[PDB]
């Protein structure tokens, strides 16, 4: 998960 | 502030293939001079101008059968369809040709770009 | 000996979002707590373990309303809903135990692993 | 495109  | 599975999109279509493979919930044939591809509209319509085109029809989107061109090459249709599902492209020197004649009859246009750019490199 | 084209499962993905919002080609209504949800069977199938075996099942593959259990809530089916055509998951400190009861119903162990960790931090 |  990563901040797109 | 949403945050983002960086896998999901491949593993969607990886689950997809899967579908595909063992002929769950395919909707339509696609006819190519007598050889027959069993797919999904949807995702047929997310990879094509043409499907997109074809099952936004009001009348054509209830067809369980579809026939293409006859001037479509059905190893060209077969290796664009496994590029729908999987993002992987077959291209060898031997079908770049008809390779880059069905994906400008589908509009698939990131292979038609590839295709020019590797006839151009033989040149 | 393939090439790859990296963008290609996320403009899928894009598109099939892109159909839902216009509603074509949905073949399915989620019912959750009297809310409707209109989407398509191999998408659901393709990111949820409950939908893939709902589905694959010989009597439930031809239906067209699937209602969840009533302890479902409407808003955490809606949030996993747009995670399944888009990638993105609005988690937020009031929706979080609804979103992950709802993502361990219906089989989603990233989104469960995700939930999981965001509330270990919270304590 | 790239070599996967
Ligand atoms: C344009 S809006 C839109 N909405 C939904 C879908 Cl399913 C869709 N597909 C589609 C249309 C055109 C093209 C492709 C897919 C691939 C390509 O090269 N051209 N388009
Ligand atoms: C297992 S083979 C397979 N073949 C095709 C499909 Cl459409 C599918 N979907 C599916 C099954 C289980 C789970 C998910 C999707 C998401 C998750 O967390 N668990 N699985
Ligand atoms: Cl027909
Ligand atoms: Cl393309
Ligand atoms: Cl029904
Ligand atoms: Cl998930």
């Amino acid at each position: 998960w990563v901040i797109p | 502030s949403c945050i983002q599975f960086t896998r999901h999109a491949s593993d969607v279509l990886l689950n997809l293939n899967r579908l595909r493979s063992r002929d769950i919930l395919t909707d339509v044939v696609i006819v190519v001079s007598r050889e027959q591809f069993r797919a999904h509209k949807t995702v047929l319509m997310a990879c094509s101008g043409l499907f997109y085109s074809i099952f936004t029809d009001q009348l054509k989107c209830n067809l369980s059968v579809i026939n293409l061109d006859p001037e479509i090459n059905p190893e060209g249709f077969c290796i664009l369809l496994d590029f729908m599902y999987t993002s992987r492209l077959n291209l060898r020197e031997g079908n770049i040709m008809a390779v880059m004649a069905t994906a400008m009859y589908l509009q698939m246009e990131h292979v038609v770009d590839t295709c020019r750019k590797f006839i151009k490199a033989s040149e």
